[PDB]
């Protein structure tokens, strides 16, 4: 019988700065076991300094990313070209989302750009629109193996101040672009060695208030 | 069932077997499978009786309706009315046609329309559940533009192969022959075709 | 919801310095039953693009009329048709991955495997995979079905990146892929000797080869070969 | 998983790359597939892991008793039959898929064996997940009359294959070359294509970091 | 399932409704009310499935106090079962039932007796001295065969009651957690606030 | 349903600098409720290391099968088992009940005593062994712990040093897992001395 | 997931945990699980996390209707009826949601309302909703009393979440607190299990089986 | 399918369609309420065109929407009846949704609310 | 299913089981004592499949029995739950195997400790301060963990669970009918017979 | 798959293709199909290879002790214990085997071992996947007493239109032939017979 859905792998990171963000994915896209492309780009720039990415099921990741593209420019049309907040563009996509609530677009989304205040933002999506916003988030294949090591290494957990007898945390010190790269890239080796599913090539995209940068980098082709 | 469609050098010949069954049952031993869906366009029916009866009768509907207002259709024409029906309609018909007609400018021409509703012109089609016992046989003896003597020999002993292995297969074989000079029927007897 | 009846096998396709080239064989299958031998998989839209298919055939006889619809729509009101305004290769892309997505949404599938080859109005070759599910990519190399799993490896060692294109050239790239359909007609049981190669460059046009043969296959090893193991005669 | 075996003019030779896996999840990334059934009859296997290696050693240790109780080297004809048979006896329960290679007083040989009991003979064959991408790599360059070299190359070349475009496997590739008048020569990592970049950071954490709640000695001595 | 007994005396109809809402593992309310008045002398029980329970029980009650409404009239006792009856009859050959079995104790002014009709979520209505839905009946009406007679006061009645509730704490499975019962009589509608040990 | 996501928890085990680490979380739950939060999954024979995830019932009968069979071999061979050696015992005990399994995920760490090399191995329910040089895993948050071993882990860390390594990677992977936690034991293994600590985390 | 709220002489008492899963992943600690309807109207979340959201989030926007349209605050009652027939529109469809609607109107005084999936709506002075109700419902039980202080009821909503959190796998992350009055709520913040358990369990002396 | 504008802005920015309804009020026998510090009430004068009546069943001129609300009018009686229905079944609706009687302004409201829709729809006086 | 409990004090450890014994529809009897006697110093008791739960419990009982006269010694609570698991772990993997749940309340003689021991139809054994077995755990555990002190005198123990059943009897669905309280320590096993109001 | 025995003058030849699939997958493109368990017993098999080769081995055996005892065995003996072996054990196999041998006494035999574990004795046999397209073929080009050349080309015609039709059925043609004089390999390649 026929089935509406498949899964075409990768992976995806957001981490949020204090002032700015970045959402990375690997440009592998598979099918089971064989490779479908080594460079089928994931996360996108949507307009008004936001970056998206619709990571699962990839024709329901695409038509999901289009139609937000599409909501901002009419959000432009219907508002006297206002721009568009990332706690705006959060709340519309739940709606993209829950309107298909019985038949599911397969994908976890998230979304960074800066929010009013121009602080770094992050925002991570449910199949059906379940949203919150956050620090960091993988998503994806290796999700798993991700996620555990940015809870340790971004927001510090389970670290402890030398000789204080574990009385003590260790302090929130926000990082720097230089030090969330390390990490993204860091994250995405490991990922790579680990999971069958990762790897060909890295692709980045940053935001600060002076719009939206990329960088890339190869990653182990096995 | 067993049915085919030959072009030769004068147009073309249908022929099939009359056996019609409900299992092992014979429900109708003489079955006429050769329909007519205009003076020189005719076609085999295998699959569902009811479904390709249907689909006959409504292919026969239009083409009365085409002819009343555009003069007589082509062969490929009324082919394309079968896919038509068969394609848009495929989940809830078990079908499988070959059209076969005769056009004074194109001569003798073969559509099959197999199940999925897909559409092949061919110098010859066989099909029906008695087919497959023949695809050597057939392969290795059709030669293009025979004579009529020819043709009718060819589909008689590619027939009664197909009769001979094929259980649903049997009874009379019946051909129906499509040329300018006109539309001839032909039956032959089990005691001819079984012992060739 | 539907089933597949009578079914195209493989078809592939890489991009070489000067534009692209793809290719499928001419068979028609019904399960195990090899029933049909003149059946064409690639169809040229205009002179610029190349539409490969595989999957069931009644679905792609069908996306056959929709594409000649598409060139005769395309020709209403407008006189530049044949010019500045002629279909390009993107434009029947976005098409058909637009209708596979649509009829996949409704779940009632066009069930095939889709890639398109061209080379657009400014020279740009254009290769891009879609098929019943909706799903879209692009790659220097695309096969789909058996192809993918023995055709790409071949390729891929000809054109491994994208950097490796303009080193390629016509005659590497079309020996790649025919060296690649006899491999497939050696282990694809649903495949055939006869295929069609198309080539399309931003210089020589469109170059469309019919009754293709795979010639220089490895057969006489076989003589030596007895028994499956201890068989000595 | 990738294997492969190639006869060439005076001997045969086995190949297969390096990656184990627990479903998308590598596991090992640098374990050895190509296991020894005598001194030189050496097989590789594809499927239930613990399959294909209990199956190598159980019919190992008999061919070993067989040897000596007969005074002669072990033949690859009795290793395939009584491989076989056990796993005809068991109906595929025993999901071990396996090609081997030896040279014996009689000759060189090569044989592939399904989990079912079914055997083949030839003078090159593919198994695995891989086993396609190896099979498009041998049909195109195999000829009648391989030197030593040339087989090596071809063998290393069909895994790499595999290694490359299929994600069920990966790493390095091993070769074990059986010719009929010398030793066999296993070769480890015979090639290693595939090392992991160095890291952007280093991960040593300050000693105190874990919170400790007792800690105590612990008696090994009797 | 939940507890709905019905009784009918010399003149008064008795209703008794466990207390008790149970979603899955835990007891989430024991003060529940498991009726609603269509009009001031006739009454509706009910049990069943989970959402369907309230939304028929007010539905119906909403169309009779239209009713009422509009004629300054109040409908016997028979033509509200009826109107009931005709409601389920509906709703089994619908989309999704109602899945509401219902117990209908009203007086009817006109006559000067009291009624009591059992309907079950098929539409199946039946008129009876006492009645009963799910497992319930399986232990009273044994107990009310043998100790009802038809000329018993609005006390006697009572005490049937008390022993039906008494054989139901003692043999079924689930803690229903007591019963809120309710007279319906000529001067309407009151609830016995002390049965929690009468 | 599935017997090895019953009860929950996971095991670890690391090479160092002339030393071996084996890590364990001490929950035992039966599906959403947790019942003891004192169920160590570690245990050794000898100076040889074993711990083992999945269904807690084989957790306990595998241990009492190798007390058993470690105790007849050092009585027969007059020395205690290798860890090598154990490793292949546990392969083909397990091997052994191939259409009946013990539904685990037992690790193995030790200290060959004769030639001071450091060991660690890991196997599936059936059997297959799994020999790393690095790091093996086990338990129903395995994919987390693949995540932070692959991410934290650097070749010959001083015990100290592994120490924290081993710690970091268990918690973490841990507070992912809904069935893996509430409590945690470490053991630094030395050719002469195994210290034991037991680390504070989240308790929900 | 673990929820409750509880009537008592000081008004009432809000709280909730912040995990979400997906099987046996916890996809996150900081989850809200309360919403703040409006000012003076609190709806609380357990089943399915977008269901919950997306349908409480849509009550607010149904409520300020209500005041827009009334010019008067709506009622407890008639706003937990709105979720409560919304839901029953889309019986049998699959939604799954397990919420209690709390406010304080002149007119009703404290009042609370469990509404489900089921279409059930409920009128009630205690209830605890989500895989770890029972845990909640077991420390609740045996502690509540009419007359708490403000202080202590807080306590014991935050005692009862911890509670849940230490012993269901689907519980925990942080607590997050809320006290109801006629003015309005008042959030009494978020307290993360990972501190507040250690700490309880030294100030308390429970959880003995412990060891810390 | 009817549709056609019936209420219509005229030159001098009227709707005599609605003006004319009016006339209707005008023509009806007369209606009277007062209200005083505890109470309200509703009087109305009944015709004498025509004198042999049967007072018990003849419809009388107020009715009550629920228990708390009453209303009475000045115009066509059959037309009347169409408003009355809805403004009763509008109160059980709402008891049936808020849990709440109607607030006399909001029940005012529904059928004016309907008056109104009556102006603008096309095929309808 | 049927209610377990157990809480290890000070000085003894004391069981509770429920008396109800339900098949279907009918509560056949609501004295049913949930325990057998494994020595002078060890108590078991059970829930679990209808006649699985005494053949099991009956069974142990002989074997420890037969250990006591052969060796005139009485075998430590913990040898007694050993042997306990390796029976039930026997089970799991048989033909048909015991569907049995326990908890071995025992007064280790030599060590001078109460022990509780809460072991599952697998043979999944575990040494704890209380226990419980089936839906009971969910709603005493978080009790327990709140209200429980390793120094708790006999009677502090009794009024613990006092509110356990307390919490069962206000939250579970089922009519358990009150528990049979029994108590172990240094000299033996004794019956609460005041728990129907203590 | 596709094979065949016929018997004629001078004993009797055996033909195979030499495909053996997985799924839509050649595993192997250059199989041995024609299997000997006697010097001049041999046999065609079709069905579960796992199956098939254990029951040839089996029977090699016994043949091989048969021999020790009691001198060479016949071919109806042959084919006896084929079938004892797959008509007792019905329930777990799927094997269709054809067996051909040659004897001076007898000449040349086929016996056909279908499915279910029946013997039948025949001039001539065909099994396999392949086999349904060329049974009208085979019927009415074979003749008893034929030469060998004529045989192997009967064979060799027969097969390639086996292959043409069936996508389980390819690779080389192989033939074994049985007679007084010995046993003769013959091997036949696709450039040759597709052109037929």
């Amino acid at each position: 019988q026929f089935n509406p859905y498949g899964d075409n792998g990768g992976t995806i990171l957001g981490i949020a700065g204090e002032d700015f963000a970045v959402l990375a994915g690997d440009t592998r896209n598979i099918t089971d076991y064989s490779i479908n492309s080594r460079y089928e780009p994931k996360v996108f720039d949507c307009g008004d300094n936001i970056v998206m990415s619709a990571n699962g099921f990839a024709a329901d990741g695409d038509a999901l990313v289009k139609r937000f593209k599409n909501s901002v420019k009419w959000y432009h049309f219907d508002h006297n070209d206002k721009k568009l907040s990332i706690n705006s563009a959060a709340r519309n996509i739940q709606h993209l989302l829950y309107g298909k609530r019985f038949f599911p677009y397969y994908v976890h989304t998230i979304i960074a750009g800066l929010d009013e205040d121009g602080k770094g933002a992050v925002y991570s999506f449910d199949p059906v629109g379940s949203y919150e916003r956050e620090q960091c988030r993988a998503g994806g294949a290796a999700a798993s193996l991700i996620m555990p090591f940015l809870d340790n290494q971004v927001n510090f957990k389970n670290q402890y101040e030398p000789g204080t007898n574990g009385k003590v945390k260790k302090p929130l010190k926000y990082l720097s672009v230089e030090e969330v790269i390390k990490l993204v890239r860091d994250s995405f080796t490991s990922a790579t060695e680990r999971h069958i599913q990762v790897g060909d090539g890295l692709e980045i995209l940053i935001v600060t208030k002076d719009g939206v940068r990329k960088e890339f980098y190869e990653l182990k082709r096995d | 069932t067993s049915i085919m469609a030959v072009t030769f050098k004068d147009g073309v010949i249908l022929g099939a077997d009359s056996r019609t069954t409900t299992g092992a049952y014979i429900a109708n031993r003489v079955t006429d499978k050769l329909t007519r869906v205009h003076d020189k366009i005719w076609c085999c029916r295998s699959g569902s009786a009811a479904d390709t009866q249907a689909i006959a009768d409504i292919v026969q509907y239009h083409l009365e309706l085409y002819t009343s207002q555009y003069g007589t259709p082509s062969t490929e024409t009324a082919a394309s009315v079968f896919k038509e029906l068969c394609y848009e309609n495929k989940d809830n018909l078990t079908a499988g046609i070959i059209v076969a007609g005769y056009d004074d400018k194109n001569k003798g021409e073969v559509y099959t329309i197999p199940l999925g509703g897909s559409v092949h012109k061919l110098p010859y089609a066989i099909a029906g559940s008695g087919s497959t016992f023949i695809y050597g046989y057939c392969d290795k003896n059709f030669r293009e533009n025979m004579s009529k003597e020819e043709t009718v020999d060819f589909i008689k002993h590619s027939l009664s192969q197909a009769i001979k292995w094929d259980g649903s297969s049997g009874g009379v074989i019946r051909m129906v022959v499509l040329t300018a000079a006109g539309v001839e029927r032909l039956i032959f007897y089990p005691d001819e075709y079984e012992q060739l | 919801t539907q089933q597949p009846i009578v079914t195209g096998t493989s078809v592939i396709s890489m991009k070489y310095d000067n534009g692209v080239i793809i290719a499928a064989d001419n068979l028609g299958s019904y399960g195990s039953l090899l029933r049909f031998n003149g059946v064409e998989r690639l169809i040229p839209v205009g002179d610029n693009t190349v539409v490969g298919i595989s999957g069931d055939i009644s679905d792609m006889q069908h996306i056959e009329r929709l594409l000649k619809d598409l060139v005769t729509e395309n020709a209403y009101d407008n006189p530049l048709a044949d010019a500045e305004e002629a279909l390009e290769p993107s434009y029947i892309f976005e098409y058909l991955a637009t209708v596979m997505y649509q009829r996949r949404s409704k779940m009632n599938p066009l069930w095939n495997a889709i890639i398109v080859a061209g080379v657009q109005s400014n020279g740009d070759q254009f290769l891009r995979y879609v098929n019943l599910l909706g799903v879209t990519y692009s790659s220097p190399t695309l096969a789909t079905g058996f192809g993918a799993h023995m055709a790409n490896p071949l390729l891929r060692k000809v054109v491994d990146r994208e950097s490796d294109i303009p080193k390629t050239t016509v005659q590497v790239a079309e020996e790649a892929i025919v060296n690649a359909m006899r491999v497939l007609y050696y282990r694809d049981a649903r495949s055939s000797r006869n295929f069609s190669l198309a080539i399309i460059d931003k210089n020589t046009g469109l170059t469309f080869k019919k009754n293709l043969q795979v010639e220089n296959m490895k057969w006489d090893f076989a003589k030596d070969i007895k028994g499956y193991g201890t068989q000595k005669i | 998983t990738t294997i492969v075996g190639v006869k060439f003019n005076n001997g045969v030779v086995i190949a297969a790359d390096t990656r184990s896996t627990q479903g998308p999840i590598v596991a090992d990334k640098n374990c050895a597939k190509l296991h020894r059934i005598s001194p030189k009859i050496w097989c590789a296997g594809a499927g239930t892991a613990a399959d294909t290696e209990a199956v190598t050693q159980l019919i190992g240790s008999n061919i070993e008793l067989h040897s000596l109780y007969t005074s002669r080297e072990p033949r690859v004809v009795s290793a395939l039959q009584m491989l076989k048979q056990h796993l005809f006896k068991y109906q595929g329960h025993i999901g071990a898929y396996l090609i081997v290679a030896g040279v014996d007083p009689t000759g060189s040989h090569l044989f592939s064996i399904h989990a079912h009991g079914s055997t083949d003979v030839g003078y090159y064959l593919s198994l695995g997940s891989g086993s396609l991408a190896a099979m498009a790599v041998l049909e195109s360059h195999w000829k009648q009359d391989l030197t030593k070299e040339e087989a090596i190359k071809l063998a290393s070349d069909a895994i790499q294959a595999g290694i490359w475009n299929d994600l069920g496997s990966g790493s390095n590739v091993d070769v074990c070359v059986m010719e009929i008048g010398k030793d066999a020569e296993y070769l480890r990592n015979y090639l290693t294509p595939n090392v992991r970049e160095e890291k952007q950071k280093s991960y040593k954490f300050p000693r105190g970091t874990t919170a400790v709640l007792k800690e105590s000695i612990v008696n090994i001595c009797d | 399932m939940d507890i709905i007994l019905g009784i009918r005396v010399q003149d008064s109809v008795i209703l008794a409704s466990s207390k008790a809402v149970t979603r899955g593992i835990s007891v989430l309310k024991d003060s529940d009310d498991k009726t609603r008045q269509l009009s001031p002398h006739t009454l509706m029980s009910f049990a069943g499935e989970a959402g369907d329970t309230v939304q028929f029980a007010e539905y119906i009650q909403a169309n009779i106090q239209l009713y009422s409404i509009r004629e300054d009239y109040e409908l016997s006792p028979q033509a509200v079962s009826s109107f009931v009856r005709q409601e389920l009859a509906k709703s089994i050959r619908s989309r999704r039932p109602y899945q509401v079995n219902v117990l209908i104790g009203g007086y009817d002014k006109k006559k000067n007796k009291p009624e009591l009709y059992q309907i079950d979520y098929l539409g199946t209505k039946v008129e009876l001295p006492y009645g009963a839905h799910g497992y319930s009946g399986f232990y009273t009406f044994s107990l009310l065969d043998h100790h009802y007679r038809p000329d018993m006061t609005t006390e006697e009645g009572l005490d049937l009651l008390k022993l039906c509730v008494q054989e139901l704490e003692k043999r079924m499975p689930m803690d229903f957690k007591g019963v809120i019962v309710k007279i319906v009589d000529k001067d309407g509608i009151r609830q016995v606030d002390d049965f929690q040990a009468q | 349903s599935d017997p090895s996501s019953i009860n929950g928890g996971i095991v670890v085990a690391m090479t160092g600098k002339d030393c071996v680490a084996i890590a364990c979380d001490l929950r035992l739950g039966s599906q959403s409720l947790g019942v003891s939060n004192k169920f160590e999954k570690i245990f050794h024979y000898g100076h040889v290391f074993l711990g083992i995830t999945g269904l807690a019932t084989d957790v306990t009968t595998l241990n009492e099968m190798f007390r058993y069979k470690t105790n007849l071999y050092k009585l027969k061979e007059e020395r205690a088992i290798e860890p090598e050696t154990f490793t292949q015992l546990v392969s083909s005990s397990l091997y052994e009940r191939r259409f009946g399994p013990y539904f685990v995920g037992p690790v193995v760490a030790g200290i060959n005593s004769k030639s001071g090399k450091p060991f660690i191995a890991g196997f599936d329910l059936i059997g297959c062994i799994d020999e790393a040089k690095d790091f093996i895993v086990s338990g129903t948050a395995s994919d987390q712990l693949f995540g932070m071993c692959e991410s934290l882990y650097e070749p010959n860390l001083e015990p100290e040093d592994l120490f924290e390594t081993i710690s970091q990677a268990l918690l973490n992977a841990a507070d992912r897992d809904a069935l893996s936690g509430w409590g945690a034991v470490v053991y630094i293994i030395k050719k002469d001395e195994v210290v034991k600590r037991y680390l504070k985390m989240r308790q929900d | 997931t673990t929820t409750l709220a509880f009537r008592f002489q000081g008004g009432i008492i809000v709280a909730v945990d912040s995990r979400a899963t997906a099987g046996n992943w916890v996809a996150s600690q900081t989850v809200k699980k309360v919403i703040e309807i409006n000012p003076f109207l609190l709806g609380t979340m357990a089943g399915g996390a977008a269901d919950c959201q997306f349908w409480e989030t849509w009550l607010g926007s149904q409520c300020r209707l209500h005041e827009l349209r009334e010019k008067e605050r709506i009622s407890v009652a008639a706003a937990s009826k709105i979720l409560s027939n919304l839901v029953y529109q889309y019986k049998g469809a699959g939604l799954s949601m397990g919420t209690m609607i709390c406010g304080y109107t002149r007119k009703e005084g404290p009042t609370i309302y469990y509404v489900d999936s089921d279409g059930t709506r409920l009128k009630g002075d205690i209830f605890c909703v989500g895989s770890g109700q029972t845990f909640a419902y077991g420390v609740l039980d045996s502690n509540y009393k009419w007359d708490l202080s403000v202080e202590d009821a807080l306590y014991l909503g935050k005692r009862s979440i911890l509670a849940a959190a230490h012993r269901d796998a689907y519980s925990g992350g942080s607590v997050n607190l809320y006290h109801v009055t006629e003015d309005g709520w008042i959030y009494h913040g978020n307290h993360d299990v990972g501190e507040l358990f250690w700490k309880v369990k030294e100030e308390e002396g429970s959880f003995n089986n412990v060891i810390g | 399918g009817y549709d056609r504008a019936l209420s219509i802005f005229s030159p001098d920015g009227h709707i005599f369609q609605v003006e004319y309804a009016l006339e209707a009020v005008k023509r009806g026998t007369c209606a009277v309420g007062v209200k005083g510090k505890n109470c309200v009430v509703l009087g109305c004068e009944r015709r004498s065109t025509l004198k042999l009546q049967d007072t018990r069943i003849t419809p009388s001129k107020v009715s009550k929407i629920d228990s708390h609300v009453v209303l009475s009018f000045s115009g066509l009686n059959a037309d009347s009846r169409i408003l009355i229905e809805k403004a009763r079944v509008e109160a059980q609706s709402h008891r049936l949704t808020l849990e709440d009687p109607v607030t006399v302004e909001y029940l005012t409201r529904y059928v004016a609310g309907v008056q109104q829709r009556y102006t603008q729809s096309g095929g309808v006086r």
